This record gives structure tokens, C-alpha cells and sequence, in this order.
């Protein structure tokens, strides 16, 4: 048997779920066929409406505290939850209801990890956290827009393994991921320590790989494991890497709030 | 008459609610309805013009990278900028990239098993299913042994008791008519999916920087610093590795993804003859190839009652009667203006009151062109390539029909593509022109880098006062694609997306005319109304994105 | 009666002579000759006994990983250290690796070219081809599909006029046997071969730092920080990343390398009465898995006279009786002192006087065990485990021999295997055998750590005034290698490697006795001798290394 | 179509050089020699031994004259007339010389051909030497590592093929692309370094850590190369440093194979 995972997305974009797709370690058919039972998730599911739902409510019994509750997107508050309504009911309803018996509960992505986009700005929606609706529980935060997909399903891994979470930081982010700065393990850090720095794209400086801090990088304000992990497992590959500065994704109160380049504070 | 609702609709992207009432059998009447919203369009106000497209990517992670390009464009549009030629390689080797991805996960992860019976492909004869195949295929990956080892891990899941993604599925439904062994080749197809649309995602990584959600793109190019002496920079070794991920596509492409398309048709021909949403289409023109956001690689064009002999060409993004025959509506949607709107002076207000059949039902708006239903996608976009006589579209379209025509002994006549399968073949074919979208586009750029241009980004200007108005095109997985921008005193005072879904999903309009979804469904037989797995079909074809839909 | 040279011998590591008399179409005498020398030993002499590892590792990048591990041990014996048991789990899984690849390209890259004929594949139908192999092996890529591309890349290379590597090959040799069919199989599986080995150094790269040359390693465990909550260290998910490439290995190894193994003895099977080197077998005991340098997952001993019955075990890399066996002479090789010499008192004094017949004519020394001459590696290290009764290595002999006899209807038995084609049988079933250590290991190390035990390293003291003598052992994919430090005053004073090419390339000893290549090749036919492919075949069959032979 | 002739030539090599291509993917070596060159004469992978490969070598040089590509892995012994490596009778010397007078382009793969490597380092027995020496009056283009990212060979040959000339070359005749910087000027563990977070033995709680390797004898601040960026076998992540291992200076004439493991590298 296969530990069990039920997925539920509120305002979600779906790139949560897509990250899967990319992953290696475990690919996505080796994790829905070997590593867990992945007993509710829209977006793969054969069964639809009463069918799925049936699916939920049998899960929800069956596995009743042994399942892991994984939520991507932010939860609306406003207007009595109905900005996302799943058969007729609000969205944080069928949240609370499968937080009751669940052995461990996951925000994958910055939106249910701390609102993400989907809570910025005038916040139309009154959009919150995993964390803020289910004030009782531990929500473990796996941050990004959306994360590698081994900071979560590594994080998975360790639960099913050797029986517990990872070891957390003080947001509740696991610290094999989120446990430093990105500018404090930037390659780019020689250039930023020498003032080697791109002005614009298509510069000289840029064109020799220097440090993007005067582009708006907010590696030095953002916690994460892009410039050592970085994504796709090809190798080289994330946003400074490829010559863009960071935006601070992982990071309340920087992505979506800052612009792309206003300058980061330096500690 | 039997009312029923399918909610939530699984095997999409996002929040979708189908209603229907059932006539002895028959579906008469449907309602379509997104049921989340998170205003993105109020989130990106008030905001410089260039951050945009980061906050609006977001719209959707299906669909990533087309907000954003959308977004920058439209940016563009407003400010007057040129973007550098190469920057255009590079964004349409990102799309065409991410379409290929996106559109094979459609096929197998979201659409297969709607047509295929996993607990069928266990009675399967795995040196029988390989057989059907000779003469059909040349994928190297169809043989006994293959089919034998997926087999197993079906048996071996069924004989676990947890069946999760495909527990309480449609297995044994009337309307699946799949012999056992094509159910198990299906199956194999599936898996197999899944490394394709892997490889086409490492081609977006390397130029974006990540996927989901691409982090390369600016207001006047692309963040890529070209130097192919460059250490740490994009250089001929990084642009060879993109280059060994291009080159494994076509061949899952061609092999596999064409000819089940082909042969689902030759298995489900009754679904050549339903799931009509329209009589109208449009697409735009995608991968401009000049220095002056234009030469694009693909055409465009609006269909107007199914005529394609009188279309209309679009052969640019700044093509004046394409713009201004846009409009979107919320008589039934929640929000509380309802008139007519052209986006650059859309509204998005709130005004939620419940669902009533006759009101207000859906967080989708109602789009019109010069005030008709049109339906989006790669039905329109095959068709008008159909109508422009695309040599590469037509012989696409006639290698899959000379499969369906082998297996049937009958042909495929134009007016059999206004249908569910003819919506999916449409997709097909475009993932297969985009194969030569991406050699062509690589070669593009090896040899502009080779003649001494390796520019990239033009700066721009926001003049600080002043009122001013752009669009973006794009023809995205699932059809044209519009972001609107109007910036004042150099901020974005309004932004208004209308995305491909919001065509097809939107509601009844301000003239109560019916969006494509809901008259997709009118005349749909549903043998089982408590599992109207019929219904699912016919609206897995559209490719529903309720994220964008919504927004 | 004629005097034949083959030099240089290809598709081995190095540069090797081979001199043949033949005498009435038979070879009756024959000299190896290592014809380059470095120096290494005497590079590395007076330095820091924990720099060493990272200079004699360059002995040879085929092999790599296996000198820097022998000489960590080396060091390690010197000076009394016990390795922290993780650092053996990393050790462990990074020699079992490189071996799966190293062996895998040995029989594809470096010997099926004597054994197939690629001209004859072009005559092949890809449809009979594919049907020989049903109910013989279940691998996923053995279709006429397949098959056919393949045939289509040699067709296409042929058409070129531009043949490269494969031009003037033995194709027609009254000596090549297979049918066309089997050798358009084997093409298949060379290319397919080239994939297998790539995922298994990615698993030695993920330990390692890189491969070819590891730089993980050091005197007192290794230089991977275990931490499974650590940023940037050899964490849970570098683990897992880890495994995700061990489990891709075993389906090729089991599926067509073991096959292709017996297919070739079934065409081929007189060469299972030819090729006999010695009649002495060595191999040392591999994998430790304890916290003090034992307990071996793989056992080692001495065979007499082809005597399994009445083996002597070795379980211990502190054998004294293993230690004081072995010495090497330079009477007939290009040095200055002749007389044995046991490693520890072991002198490299260069004296090259050009080939004689009768005097010196290598760069290889001559190793005896107690004045013996021995045969190394896969050989050995099979004969040796069916002495031991280890279950697991006769279980895999004897799926080889079932594919033998199901082909054939004959049998074979272990007097069959002091030959070529024994050689090439203990190589693989090493291979096949070596899965399961990564498994063990893999697993062994995830359960330490959860323990509580991330322990790698223990930094050492070097006394700065004494003299100590070390051996680090280890069972190469070539055989039994050693590594012997003198340490004086705190530096190297005397270096020695004794490798397993060294034994069986080794020119005639002191007592004018054969070593293995020599004595294997005399009663080789050789139907030609302008093309004497029989003794290449012979020669190739003991994986010659000799930048490992001479050093 | 008819691809471009290389001829590969090992004189004092451990093979390491040509194992790495068995570990690149863009291309992969089976692409490498069907479709991008025509591999005229390798000793690891030919088909033919002893006089039919040492025919197909003449028979290359002569046919391909002024058009192949010249690479050598290993260093040249010239001590005692070239006798410390002999092919068909013969110096490698002699062989590496006679190739190298109809190359369009020659390429020292390694730092054995690049500079001498570890065959030259001590008391150089042999009197090892670098391709450059051996071939006074030819540019020989650099390829240093021991042994390099398989694509620092593989890009430069992509680099002839398809724009018609070298890449840019340092100094040394190095490949911009690939050794334009040191490594310690584009290190991930530079803030490390910044802040004096050092670890000082392997499996200490810094090292745990993923701190800068410097006091362990980090040979970055004076190695040229792209080991921090581009790393090794396109698996993400894999190079020594990140590993847990400082680097050696292996790229690096003077530093890899003279100075130990643990001497301390000199910050500029
Ligand atoms: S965190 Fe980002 S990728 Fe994930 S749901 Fe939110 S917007 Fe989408
Ligand atoms: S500002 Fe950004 S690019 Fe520069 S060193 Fe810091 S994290 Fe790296
Ligand atoms: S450079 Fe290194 S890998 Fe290449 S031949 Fe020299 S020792 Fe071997
Ligand atoms: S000393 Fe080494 S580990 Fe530290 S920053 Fe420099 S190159 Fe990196
Ligand atoms: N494709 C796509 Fe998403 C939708 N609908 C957009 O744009
Ligand atoms: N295997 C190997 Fe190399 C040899 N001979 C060593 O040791
Ligand atoms: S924008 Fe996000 S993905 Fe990493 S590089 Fe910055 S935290
Ligand atoms: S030892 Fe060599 S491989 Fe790179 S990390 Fe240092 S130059
Ligand atoms: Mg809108
Ligand atoms: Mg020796
Ligand atoms: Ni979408
Ligand atoms: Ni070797």
C-alpha cells in the first residue's frame, strides 16, 4: 500500500500541479504509481463531479488520519467564500473539512503558502493563506511561483520515509530549501562584490554574466535553493542564470509587491 | 425533462460547472460556468507598465508563458516599440515549445480517458495490440514487450486496491467502444506522453529560465544575453543543448500523438457529426520573424458562417478591424456592468447574486466580434490555415485522414471538422507544424547570431504624462489571446484580458445567444444521466482553462 | 610458418602490441607489449600521502574511480584508519556504478565489432530479427521499428562513403558467424548500450563531483556532507536524485546485455575451448560495509590449479597471506632491476633497449603470487564466488545457461569457462550482479542515515617521524588492484601499484614463464594472417587497460 | 552529406579525455560520430586494429589534407628520442607531427596536452611536454581539465563547424566560453567566502552547511574555468565544489598536480 495524498486547488493557476511535470525524482507517473496513492486531484482525475466527489468522501473516510492535505492557491475570504465555489460550496469549507483528518498538511506555492499574486494589490477577492484558514494546524510552506517540485516532493519523501517533516524555519519552510538567501550562495556575488554590474539586457555586462542586483534582483531579500537546485534538472538553468533578475516569488512582501526593478534592501 | 450538473468538470485547467437539461436522452439546453475568480485584471492596475507581465503569467500555469508574452506585447503595442528580431526567435521557440508540451498532455493526461477503458486493456492481447500497429506507426516504442510491462503496472495498481486518479472511472460506459488491445496501446501512449511533453518543456526552460511561469521576457525583448563567448551567458554550448531537446519531439509527435488522433476518429466516427459550437472563427497570425513585430510564420484570419472561401485575413496584430470588432458583455456573467465593452474601456466589478438560469450564472464574460459568437482554438485556427491554403496544414491534415481512411475506408470532408473530433484533430495538427515552427526558428537565430547581431533589448521610454492605448496578440493552445493596456501618467490605468476560453466558455451573451460550450452540447446523447460521461467528451475538445477564462 | 605485429591494438585503453608466430594456421608463441610509460609512481613519490589519491587516479580514466579509492586504502592501512561506514556506502555505490558502465561499454564499444559484421546487418530483415528474440528476452526495444531505424543510420552512413570508425573492419571474415539478423540486433543494442552507461555515471557524477575522475574522496571517508536538512549539501532530495538513476540500469543489463552474452556463446561456441590464460586465479573481496574495512558483500580467494574445491578464501584486505604473495620482476620488461621484488621494496628504474624476442620487450611488469602467474578479473572474481557457493552469482551463471541451452540444446559447464568466452560470461554476470550492491548499498545508506549517522570523514594524523607500510586492495572491473604507500617522515617514500592489467599483460617473468595473454593466445586459428582478428578476439576478451598495466 | 574529418591521437593518456564524451548529450557521442564529424581514426572505438587502422590513417591524411580537425589527449615524451611512447614502431612525436601539417585546426583536449598535465608534474620522468610545444609554428587551440566538460571540446568543434573559425581564445589559447573567468569570480559560495563562514574539515557543521571550501584548499581563486557554472554531466548541480570538494586547480598549469590538496590557493 501507498501513503495517500489529497490535492485540493483554490485559487489556483494550476502551476503547482504543472511543476510535477518537470520533475525527475520522482517523475510524475513513478509518484502517482509508486510513491503515494494520489486519491483526489482534479486536474488527472478520470472520474468528474458526483463521481469525484464520492471519490473525496470515501478517501476522506477510509484514509482518515494517514493522508497528506496538499493545497496550491490562495483561500477567499470575502463575501462569504463564494469567489470559488467546488459544487456549490466554498472552496475553505472543503478545506476545513479535509484538514480534520489529515496526518500532514501542505501550502505548495506562494499563494497558499502566504496569498501570492492572487492576494496583492487591492486584494479582490480577500484572498489568505492555507496557514490563516486553518489557524489549529501546522501548515508546512513550500514557497515559489511556483517551487521546484522536489522542494515538495522531497519534503513528501521525508514524511514517508523517516516518518516526520522535514526540518522547518520560523515560516514553516523546509530548510534543505528555503534555509538561505539566494544571495548568500549567488555565483553571481563575485560581480556584485567587485561593482561588476549589468545597467540593462543586452549590455556589455550583462553579456558576460555580471550580477543583476541594478536590474531589480531581490536575491538579496528572498529565501530559496534557485541558484543551487535551480529548475528542470538540465543544469544552469534559473532566472539569473538565464540573465533575469530575481522577482522575490518565494518571498511575501516582495514578489508581486515590488516592481521588477526597484532595488532590493542588502542586510 | 432531467436536470443535471457536472461539478466540478476534472481533467481541465481550473473551476468549471456544466449544466444540462436532458430530453429523453438528448441534452436541449446547457449552461456553462467558471466558479472562481481572483481579478487579475484589478491586481495589475495602478502598476508600471513593465512589470505587467510578470503579475499576469499568473492568470495561468497550463497555459504559462502566454500571458506573459501577450503582456509584453500589448506593453509594446502602446509604447510603439520594434522588438529585436532576435528577441522574436526566442519568444517563438518559447511558445512553440510550451504549445507542443501543452498540447500533448491535452490529448493523453486530460482527453484519453474519456475514449479509453483502462479495466478493458487488461483483457488485452499484447502481441495482438502490437500487430494493429504494423504498417501504421513507425514508433519504435508499440512492441509486445512494451505493451506487456504497461499491462502490468495497470494489474499491479488494480491489485492494490488504490486506484486514486483513476478510481470510479467510466470503465464498461456504453459509449466506449475501444477494443481491449487499443485501450492497452492507449495506455502505453499515455505514459509515453508524459517523457515527450518533458523534453518540450526542457526547450522552454533553457530560454526562460524555469517552467512553469518563464522569467526571460521584458517590455522591448528578452532578458537572454546572446554571446557565444560568453561564459555563463546563452553561447553555442547552451544554445546546442536546446538545440538536443528540440530534436526529440517530432518523432512522439508524428508516430504516436497523429496517428492515435487518427485512429480515436476511426474508432468514434458519431463524434465527427456533434459538439458544434459555432459558426464563426478567428485566430490571429503567430511567430513574427521581421524587426517590425510582424512576417509571421503562421496565418490568421476571421471564418464568418462557416465560409471558407470568403474569409478575411489577418496578417497583422495591428490590424484595425480585428480590433475594433471586440467587445465582451456580463448580462449573464457576475459582474455589474453590462453593455458591450471594447477592453480598453472594459470594466470588471463584481456582482455576484448565485446562479439563476435566467440571470447571472458564471465568473466567465461574454465575448463578441462585431457582435457574433465565435469559437477559438485550433479548430479556428486550423480552419482559417485551411482557408488561406497552407500547403503544411493541408498535408497534415491529409497524413491523418489517409490513416482514418485506411482503417475506415472513408475520407474526411471539411464539414466533419466542425465537431468534437474535428476540434481535436485541429489541435493535433498544429502540434505537428509547430515541430518545424521550432527547427526553423533554432535555424533562425544560429544564423542571425552568425551575421554580428546579438541584440536583444530595446530600452523604453514611458512618457510620464499623456494617455495611451496597446494590445497584445497571441495565439495561444487554445485560441487567440488579447491583453489591453492603457497606461496614464505612466501607470496602467486599465487592463482588460480576453483570453481563448472566455470565447468558448463564456455565457449566454447581451443578446442571450449561446457561447460555444453551451451550444456544443445541444443534441449530445447521454446514455447514463447520473455519468454523462458524453457531455465531458465534447467539452474536453475546447481544452477548458477556467483560470483564464477568469482571471 | 610467419612472425605477425598488431600494433596498435584498438578498442582496448592504451597501447598495446601483440607479436604472434603462427605456424600451420595455429599461433604457437606470442609476446604482449605495453608500448607507453608515465612515471606515475614517481610522480607521486614524496609527497603527502592524502594528495596521493588525486594523482594516481590519472593512471587511468577508464577505470578512473578505482585508483583514488585504492590509494585512499592504501593510505588508510598505512596509517591505521577505520572508514566512517557512510563514506563506505558512497565508495561502495560509486565503484558498483562506474563498473556497470565500464563493463557495459567493454562488450559493446570495445568487443562486439570482433564478434558482429555491420555489413551483414544490412542484409538483415528488422521483422525476423525482432521475431528471434520472443520468449529470449522482454526488453522494450527490440521491435522491427527499432530495428529498421537502425538499419536506416547504417544504411545512411554507408551511402556517405564516410565509414570513419567503422571503415576496414573485418566485415565477411570467414570468422564473423552471426546471421544478418543477430547482427542488426547487436548494432541495435551497441547504440542502445551507449544510453545504459550514461545513467550510470550519472550516478557516480551525483557522488562523485564528476566523472571521468571523482574528487569526492579522501584519507579518513569522503568529502560529501550528509544533511538531509542542509541547502547545497547531500541532501533527501540528492538522494533521491541518486536513485532515480539507479533504477534505470538494471532492465538493460538484465534484458540485453546478460542476453546478448548468451547469444554470443551460442553462435560462437568454440571459442569456449580456446583463449585459457593460467591455471591460478585471484580476486580480493569488495564492498565493505562495516566500520572497520570489512565485512565484504563480495568474497575474494585463490584458486590453484583451476581447483575450486580447494580454494583459499580471502575476507580480509589485511591478509597476510594475500600480502606476502606477491611480488613482480622486470626481467623481460624495460627496467633496470629484474629480480622480484614485493611492492613495498618495489623500484621503477626505466631502461628501455628496444624489443628483443628473448630479452626485455614491455613497459609491464611481471607479477607472480608465491612465484605463480596468475589471472585476474572477471574470471577470477566468478571462479572464486562459485568456489564460495555464493547462491547469488550461480543463480546468474545459470540464467546465462539456460538462454545457452534453450538456443543450443547443449549446456555448459564450469570447465567451459577457462576460455575467451568464459571471460566475457564472468564480466557480465558481474555486471548483472553489481544491480543488486546498488540496491543494498543505496538502501544501507538511507537507513544509517535515519539513524542518526551522518558521519563521513575522520580527519587523520601522519606521524612526522616512523616508517609505515600500506596496501589498499580493491576488485577493479579488470581484476584485483593494489596500491602500496611507504610512508617516511611524514612523505611518500616508495609508491607501487600493482593493477590487474599488470597480471594478465605482464610480459614472460623471471623463471621465462607465460603470463596470461600470452599463454591464451597460443592454439588460436588464425585464418588470415594479414587479419588476424582470432587473437584480437582472444586479447579483447581480458579488457586490456594499459595505461593501468604500466602506469 | 559529408561531415567533417577528425583525426584523434592519444600519446601519454590515461583515456579520460575521450571517456568524457560518453557523457555529453548535446551531442551525445553515438550523434557525435554519425552525424556531426566523420571520426577518421580513433584507437578506442575503430573497428580495425594494427595495419588496417594505421591504412585508414594514412588514407584519411592524404584524402582530408588541409581539411581534419587534429586533437590529442595525453602529453608528448620527448626524453631519449621519444621511445616513453611508441605506436607502429614508431614516436608518437613523429605520428602527432606528421598529422598536425595538414590540420585546418589542432586542439589540445586535457591539460596533459594542454600544458603537461599530471604526466609532466614531479620530476617528469618521461620529459612530458604540451601539443604547443611539440607544434612551434601551429596554433593549438586549449582545452584544459583533467578532464574538461566534454562540451568545452564540443562546442569549440561546433564552433569551427558552423560559423567557419575558432571560438575567441585567451592568452592561452584557451576558449573564452569556457575559461574566460576564474572559477572563484563566478562561485555560488562566494558570500560564504565574503563572510568568513569557511568549513575547516570534511563533515564539520559548515561543511554541512554548504560553506566556501577555501581553508579546505579551494584552488578556485586562481583556476580558470566554468566548473561553478557549467558544471559536469548536465545532471544539475554536480561539480566538485558543490559536492563537498575543493577544487584541485586542475584546469590550471602550475596549480593541479603541485600543490597539495590542502595548500592554500593565493586570493587576488
Ligand atoms: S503559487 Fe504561483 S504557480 Fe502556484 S497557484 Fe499561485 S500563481 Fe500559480
Ligand atoms: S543581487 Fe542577485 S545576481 Fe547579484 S549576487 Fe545577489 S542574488 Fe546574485
Ligand atoms: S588531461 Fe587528465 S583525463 Fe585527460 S589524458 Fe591527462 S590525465 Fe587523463
Ligand atoms: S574559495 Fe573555492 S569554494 Fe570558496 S568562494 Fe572561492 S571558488 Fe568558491
Ligand atoms: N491556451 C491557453 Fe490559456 C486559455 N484559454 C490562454 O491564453
Ligand atoms: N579495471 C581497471 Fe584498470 C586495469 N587494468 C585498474 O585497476
Ligand atoms: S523570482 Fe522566484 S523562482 Fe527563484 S529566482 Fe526568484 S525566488
Ligand atoms: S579540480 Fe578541475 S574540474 Fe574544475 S573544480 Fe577544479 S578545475
Ligand atoms: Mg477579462
Ligand atoms: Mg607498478
Ligand atoms: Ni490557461
Ligand atoms: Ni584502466
Amino acid at each position: 500500500q501507498r501513503p495517500p495524498v489529497i490535492w485540493i486547488g483554490a485559487q489556483e493557476c494550476t502551476g503547482c500541479t504543472e511543476s510535477l511535470l518537470r520533475a525527475t525524482h520522482p517523475t510524475v507517473e513513478n509518484l502517482v504509481l509508486e510513491t503515494i496513492s494520489l486519491e483526489y486531484h482534479e486536474v488527472l482525475s478520470a472520474a468528474f463531479g458526483h463521481q469525484v466527489e464520492e471519490n473525496k468522501h470515501n478517501a476522506l473516510e477510509k484514509y482518515k488520519g494517514q493522508y497528506v492535505l496538499v493545497v496550491d492557491g490562495s483561500i477567499p475570504l470575502k463575501d462569504n467564500g463564494i469567489y470559488c465555489m467546488v459544487a456549490g460550496e466554498p472552496i475553505v469549507d472543503h478545506i476545513r473539512k479535509a484538514a480534520e483528518g489529515a496526518a500532514a498538511i501542505i501550502a505548495i506555492g506562494s499563494c497558499s503558502a502566504w496569498g501570492g499574486v492572487a492576494a496583492a494589490g487591492v486584494n479582490p477577492t480577500g484572498a489568505v493563506s492555507l496557514q490563516e484558514v486553518l489557524p489549529g494546524k501546522t501548515v508546512i510552506n513550500i514557497p515559489g511561483c511556483p517551487p521546484n517540485p522536489h522542494n515538495f516532493l522531497a519534503t513528501v519523501a521525508h514524511i514517508i520515509t523517516y516518518g516526520k517533516p522535514p526540518k522547518l524555519d520560523d515560516k514553516n519552510r523546509p530548510t534543505f530549501a528555503y534555509g538561505r538567501l539566494i544571495h548568500e550562495h549567488c555565483e553571481r556575488r563575485p560581480h556584485f562584490d567587485a561593482g561588476r554590474f549589468a545597467k540593462e539586457f543586452g549590455d556589455e555586462g550583462h553579456r558576460e554574466g555580471w550580477c543583476l542586483y541594478h536590474l531589480g534582483c531581490k536575491g538579496p531579500e528572498t529565501y530559496g535553493n534557485c541558484s543551487t537546485l535551480q529548475f528542470c534538472d538540465v543544469g544552469g538553468v534559473w532566472p539569473v542564470a538565464i540573465g533575469h533578475p530575481c522577482y522575490g516569488c518565494n518571498e511575501e512582501g516582495i514578489g508581486f509587491h515590488k516592481g521588477i526593478h526597484q532595488l532590493a534592501n542588502v542586510e | 425533462s432531467q436536470r443535471i450538473t457536472i461539478d466540478p468538470v476534472t481533467r481541465i485547467q481550473g473551476h468549471l460547472r456544466i449544466d444540462c437539461e436532458i430530453e429523453n436522452g438528448v441534452v436541449s439546453k446547457a449552461w456553462a460556468s467558471g466558479t472562481m475568480w481572483r481579478g487579475m485584471e484589478e491586481i495589475v492596475k495602478n502598476r508600471d507598465p513593465r512589470d505587467a507581465w510578470m503579475i499576469v503569467q499568473r492568470i495561468c500555469g497550463v497555459c504559462t508563458t502566454t500571458h506573459a508574452l501577450s503582456s509584453v506585447r500589448a506593453a509594446e503595442s502602446a509604447l510603439n516599440i520594434d522588438v529585436p528580431v532576435n528577441a522574436q526567435y526566442i519568444r517563438n521557440i518559447i511558445l512553440a515549445a510550451h504549445t507542443t508540451h501543452d498540447h500533448i498532455v491535452h490529448f493523453y493526461q486530460l482527453s484519453a480517458l474519456d475514449w479509453v477503458d483502462i479495466t478493458s486493456a487488461l483483457q488485452a492481447d499484447p502481441t495482438k495490440a502490437s500487430e494493429m500497429l504494423k504498417g501504421v506507426s513507425t514508433w519504435h516504442l508499440n512492441s509486445p514487450e512494451e505493451f506487456t510491462k504497461v499491462q502490468n503496472k495497470i494489474k499491479d495498481l488494480v491489485a492494490s486496491g488504490q486506484l486514486g486518479i483513476f478510481a470510479n472511472g467510466y470503465w464498461g460506459h456504453p459509449a466506449m467502444k475501444l477494443p481491449p488491445e487499443v485501450n492497452l496501446i492507449a495506455v502505453a501512449h499515455y505514459l509515453q506522453a508524459l517523457e515527450c511533453q518533458r523534453d518540450a518543456n526542457r526547450v522552454v526552460a533553457l530560454l526562460g529560465g524555469k517552467t512553469p511561469h518563464i522569467q526571460n521576457l521584458a517590455v522591448g525583448g528578452v532578458a537572454n544575453p546572446i554571446n557565444l563567448d560568453g561564459l555563463g551567458v546563452l553561447n553555442l554550448e547552451r544554445l546546442m543543448y536546446i538545440k538536443s531537446f528540440i530534436d526529440k519531439l517530432s518523432d512522439f509527435v508524428e508516430q504516436v500523438y497523429k496517428v492515435d488522433t487518427a485512429v480515436i476518429a476511426a474508432f468514434y466516427p458519431e463524434w465527427l457529426t456533434r459538439g458544434k459550437g459555432a459558426v464563426n472563427y478567428l485566430s490571429v497570425p503567430e511567430f513574427p520573424t521581421d524587426s517590425k513585430n510582424g512576417s509571421f510564420l503562421f496565418p490568421g484570419g476571421y471564418i464568418e458562417n462557416a465560409d471558407l472561401s470568403s474569409y478575411r485575413p489577418i496578417t497583422s496584430h495591428s490590424d484595425e478591424y480585428l480590433i475594433k470588432g471586440i467587445q465582451e458583455s456580463a448580462k449573464h456573467s457576475w459582474y455589474k456592468d453590462e453593455a458591450p465593452q471594447a477592453p480598453w474601456e472594459g470594466t470588471t466589478i463584481p456582482a455576484y447574486d448565485g446562479w439563476s438560469d435566467d440571470g447571472k450564472y458564471s465568473w466567465v464574460k461574454s465575448p463578441t466580434f462585431y457582435g457574433k459568437t465565435v469559437e477559438v482554438g485550433p479548430l479556428a485556427n486550423m480552419l482559417v490555415k485551411l482557408a488561406a491554403g497552407r500547403e503544411s496544414t493541408q498535408n497534415k491534415l491529409n497524413e491523418i485522414v489517409a490513416i482514418y481512411q485506411k482503417l475506415t475506408g472513408n475520407t474526411l470532408e471539411v464539414a466533419q471538422l466542425h465537431s468534437t473530433l474535428g476540434r481535436i484533430i485541429g489541435r493535433t495538427v498544429h502540434c505537428c507544424e509547430l515541430q518545424d515552427i521550432l527547427q526553423n526558428q533554432y535555424s533562425a537565430l544560429i544564423t542571425n547570431i552568425g551575421k554580428g547581431d546579438h541584440t536583444t533589448f530595446v530600452k523604453p521610454n514611458i512618457p510620464a504624462t499623456g494617455e495611451f492605448k496597446g494590445v497584445g496578440f497571441l495565439e495561444a493552445p487554445r485560441g487567440m489571446l488579447s491583453h489591453w493596456m492603457v497606461i496614464k501618467d505612466g501607470i496602467i490605468s486599465n487592463y482588460q484580458a480576453v483570453v481563448p476560453s472566455t470565447w468558448n466558455s463564456g455565457p449566454r451573451n447581451f443578446n442571450d445567444d449561446v457561447g460555444p460550450y453551451e451550444q456544443s452540447l445541444v443534441g449530445t446523447p447521454v446514455a447514463d444521466p447520473n455519468k454523462p460521461l458524453e457531455v465531458v467528451r465534447t467539452i474536453h475538445s475546447f481544452d477548458p482553462c477556467m483560470a483564464c477564462a477568469v482571471h
